[PDB]
C-alpha cells in the first residue's frame, strides 16, 4: 500500500552487487529527489542516500543511487554481511503534499557463493532455579547458538519418552558473526521435575542432533 | 554531535491516548524542522507530520489528522507527539527525527533519528516478568569458562532490556530474543560466558527493565549452593 514501490525482499552472497528497485509516479520520484535509509537490525534508520546520488560522510562508495524517470535505484557493490538491514527510497510528493515512503526491501546477506560450510549448534541447558521452584513453577532454558545455516528443530525428552506438552521455541535469528541462535523452553511442575531421572533437549541440525541433559539433583 | 532521546516503551487500552516526548541537543534547537515516523512491527515507515520549532507551525499526515498533535517547548528543547483514540493498529516504534536542514517544510526529510519509543496497543493486561538467576556450572578446569544467566519470565508487551554490572560487562553477554508464549506473554534469557576459576570472586549482576510495567530487577546470579570449589 505505501506510495513507493520496492521489492519486499533481495538477497546476494558477499562481494556481489545487488539493485534495489522503488517505482513511484510523476508527482514524487518523476519530479523530486530521492532519498534512501538503511535500518540495520534492532536500530533506527539512518540516511544513506540523498539527492538521488549524494552520500553523507561515512557512508562508502560502494552504496550508489540513480533515478530515471519515475524510478530510483540503489546498487550496493561489494555485498558484505553488516549490509544486511531494510532499505527504504524515499521523496516529497506534490500530490499529497509530504514525504512518501516506499514499502521497505529486506537485504539478506548469504553464505559464501563457493559454499559456506555447515556449523553445529552449541546448547547451554539450565534446570529451574531454587528460586522458581520456591514459587511453585519450573522451566527448562535451552540456547541454542553459532549454528549454520540457520534452522533447526528441538525436542524434548523426559527420560527417554518425547514430550510436547509446555514447549515453546523461537524462530532462528541471526547473531553478529553471521550465524544463528534459537531458544527453547519447556515448563513443568516442579512435581514432574521430580517425576523423572532427567530431561533433554535434543537440538537437530542438518540431519545430526546435539542433546543436552539435566536432572533435579545433580551438581553440573 | 546531534542527540536525540526519547521517553521509554509504553502500553495503552484501546481509546486511550499517548504522549511521547523527545529531547534534543547538539544543535541550535529551534533551527531545525523536527519530524516524526512511526513504525509498526514488521512493517514500513509511515510519516506523522512536522513541526518547526520556531513559532511551533505543524503539518500532519492527513490520515492521523485529528488525532494527532505536535507541541514543542524550546527552552528544554523537547518536542512532542501525542496520538489520541489509540487503537491497535497504531501500535508501533514513534520516531523523532531532526530535519536535515531545510528553511522550507516543502523539500523538508528526516535525517538525524532518535532511537524510537515503542508503543504497544492492547486489551490485554499489563505484566512485569519475573527474573531468575541461571546458576554457572560446578565444575572447575584450568582455562574452563561457564555460562551462567538470568532469566525474565513472563512479561507483556514487549521491550525489555538487559545489561550486566551495569553496563560494565559486555564481553562474552548474549541476550537472545524473547518467545512468545501460548499464553500471550514474553519471556526471554541473558546469558554470560566467563571463568570458570574466578566464579564466587566476582559479583555478576543482571539489571532487567521492562518500561511498561515500571518494573526494575536486579538479580546476583551466583554459583550453586552445590559447588563446593567456588
Amino acid at each position: 500500500q505505501s506510495v513507493l514501490t520496492q521489492p519486499s525482499s533481495v538477497s546476494g552472497t558477499p562481494g556481489q552487487r545487488v539493485t534495489i528497485s522503488c517505482s513511484g509516479s510523476s508527482s514524487n520520484i518523476g519530479s523530486n529527489t530521492v532519498n534512501w535509509y538503511q535500518q540495520l537490525p534492532g536500530t533506527a534508520p539512518k540516511l544513506l542516500i540523498y539527492g538521488n546520488n549524494q552520500r553523507p560522510s561515512g557512508v562508502p562508495d560502494r552504496f550508489s543511487g540513480s533515478k530515471s524517470g519515475t524510478s530510483a535505484s540503489l546498487a550496493i557493490s561489494g555485498l558484505q554481511s553488516e549490509d544486511e538491514a531494510d532499505y527504504y527510497c524515499a521523496a516529497w510528493d506534490d500530490s499529497l503534499n509530504g514525504p512518501v515512503f516506499g514499502g521497505g526491501t529486506k537485504l539478506t546477506v548469504l553464505g559464501a557463493a563457493a559454499g559456506q560450510p555447515k556449523a553445529a549448534p552449541s546448547v547451554t541447558l539450565f534446570p529451574p532455579s531454587s528460586e522458581e521452584l520456591q514459587a511453585n513453577k519450573a522451566t527448562l532454558v535451552c540456547l541454542i547458538s553459532d549454528f549454520y545455516p540457520g534452522a533447526v528443530t528441538v525436542a524434548w525428552k523426559a527420560d527417554s519418552s518425547p514430550v510436547k506438552a509446555g514447549v515453546e521455541t523461537t524462530t532462528p535469528s541471526k547473531q553478529s558473526n553471521n550465524k544463528y541462535a534459537a531458544s527453547s523452553y519447556l515448563s513443568l511442575t516442579p512435581e514432574q521435575w521430580k517425576s523423572h531421572r532427567s530431561y533433554s533437549c535434543q537440538v537437530t541440525h542438518e540431519g545430526s542432533t546435539v542433546e543436552k541433559t539435566v536432572a533435579p539433583t545433580e551438581c553440573s | 554531535q546531534v542527540q536525540l532521546v526519547q521517553s521509554g516503551a509504553e502500553v495503552r487500552k484501546p481509546g486511550a491516548s499517548t504522549k511521547v516526548s523527545c529531547k534534543a541537543s547538539g544543535y541550535t534547537f529551534t533551527h531545525y524542522y523536527m519530524h516524526w515516523v512511526r513504525q509498526a512491527p514488521g512493517q514500513g515507515l509511515e510519516w506523522m507530520g512536522i513541526i518547526n520549532p520556531s513559532g511551533g507551525s505543524t503539518t500532519y499526515a492527513q490520515k492521523l489528522q485529528g488525532r494527532v498533535t505536535m507541541t514543542r517547548d524550546t527552552s528544554t528543547s523537547t518536542v512532542y507527539m501525542e496520538l489520541s483514540s489509540l487503537r491497535s493498529e497504531d501500535t508501533a516504534v514513534y520516531y523523532c527525527a531532526r530535519d536535515w536542514g531545510s528553511n522550507y517544510v516543502w523539500g523538508s526529510y528526516p535525517k538525524y533519528w532518535g532511537q524510537g519509543t515503542l508503543v504497544t496497543v492492547s486489551s490485554a493486561s499489563t505484566k512485569g516478568p519475573s527474573v531468575f538467576p541461571l546458576a554457572p556450572s560446578s565444575k572447575s578446569t584450568s582455562g574452563g569458562t561457564a555460562a551462567l544467566g538470568c532469566l525474565v519470565k513472563d512479561y507483556f508487551p514487549e521491550p525489555v532490556t538487559v545489561s550486566w554490572n551495569s553496563g560494565a560487562l559486555t564481553s562474552g553477554v548474549h541476550t537472545f530474543p524473547a518467545v512468545l508464549q501460548s499464553s500471550g506473554l514474553y519471556s526471554l534469557s541473558s546469558v554470560v560466558t566467563v571463568p570458570s576459576s574466578s566464579l564466587g570472586t566476582q559479583t555478576y549482576i543482571c539489571n532487567v527493565n521492562h518500561k511498561p510495567s515500571n518494573t526494575k530487577v536486579d538479580k546476583r546470579v551466583e554459583p550453586k549452593s552445590c559447588d563446593k570449589t567456588h
